């Protein structure tokens, strides 16, 4: 669904981005990753009352045979279809997917 | 990254 996908951002981009205190719990962008060539990341803003806002970055890797996953037991055949389902069910995230981070 | 199995 292309808006939340942002291409080459760095980490410390995604999280000036997301951390932006009127972004609501669970707000995210697809990025590629920094340091594991070939994969992409996930970033989601989070909350904890100790904490406080913060970001937390879940690595999409791509199985060979050609899917993509987070964690090894629930893969999807593209990154459109991993979003949809963790905008649906957090199911192992911090939270479920809710709005697309700002620009 | 939240290392995930």
């Amino acid at each position: 669904a292309e808006e939340w996908y942002f291409g080459k951002i760095t980490r410390r981009e995604s999280e000036r981005l997301l951390l932006n205190p009127e972004n609501p719990r669970g707000t995210f962008l697809v990025r590629e990753s920094e340091t594991t060539k070939g994969a992409y990341c996930l970033s989601v803003s989070d909350f904890d009352n100790a904490k406080g806002l913060n970001v937390k970055h879940y690595k999409i890797r791509k199985l060979d045979s050609g899917g993509f996953y987070i964690t090894s037991r629930t893969q999807f055949s593209s990154l459109q279809q991993l979003v949809a389902y963790y905008s649906k069910h957090a199911d192992g995230l911090c939270h479920r997917l809710t709005n697309v981070c700002p620009t | 990254y939240v290392p995930m199995l």
